[PDB]
């Protein structure tokens, strides 16, 4: 969800 | 037209992004670009941690409060043999950018990045180029400053 | 295996070639690249002429007998703010290359380059990337020095  | 974003592996969450193979990113575009990677401009401490585990490039780029180049090995072509997270004094031009991702693991993450994950709708062909040369293409936009899009 | 060759417009025949977006070309590979573009490593005279009519980059690269960076506008990140054809004095590593094409017109030519014209058979995916980002892809090889291959 908030990864590169 | 098209935008190629060439990225590194992440080191303690820090990575380098170069646009279209030349220095072409303004500070406002840098902030937009890190946001589109679910990331933020790194702090100096984040850069120092990345440096300590092997992160270096031959490119200047934005961070929080500075433009820097991370250097481990002296090279005359990369900040004139300087080492450290070296701060650029005359810093008014276009550069590359660095970004920090809070989800990334503590060491080196080379997992392929297969899209720009926090972009929005738009007409630009955006390609992510991983360190291994693999390319992933989408349509979108990430820039929010008119001056960056229409100089 | 992929090789992207990003090239500039030609200025009095001289152009810059960068391989895979990083400093990655040895002197032997540089000569092979220029040959594959039906070109030669520029002489100093050729590089000075190109500079005089608007050629600059922020990259070091081979010419015949030297490694240089052509600078017109001072930039603190490009040869430490110097202008002119700046000559590298610790010229040991890999760089980019410059090439000179004797067929090119006298001034600036941005005509789209659609292949690596004097490559030979091989299995490498070779892409020419022009200034505007257009990409042209072929399969081949251009390296003749075993030490550049392994």
């Amino acid at each position: 969800a908030a990864a590169v | 037209a098209q935008i190629d974003l060439n990225i590194t592996c992440r080191f303690a969450g820090v990575f380098h992004v170069e646009k279209n193979g030349r220095y072409s990113i303004s500070r406002t575009e840098a902030a937009d670009l890190c946001k589109a990677f679910n990331s933020t401009l790194p702090t100096m401490a984040q850069m120092e941690k990345a440096l300590s585990i092997g992160f270096e490039t031959c490119r200047y780029g934005f961070i929080e409060g500075h433009v820097v180049i991370p250097r481990i090995h002296p090279n005359s072509i990369c900040a004139a043999n300087n080492t450290g997270v070296y701060i650029l004094t005359s810093n008014t031009s276009q550069y590359d950018t660095y970004c920090f991702n809070a989800s990334a693991p503590p060491e080196e993450d080379c997992t392929s990045v297969t899209d720009l994950p926090n972009a929005f709708d738009g007409p630009i062909t955006i390609t992510i180029v991983n360190r291994d040369g693999t390319r992933y293409v989408q349509k979108g936009e990430y820039r929010t400053n008119p001056e960056d899009i229409y100089p």
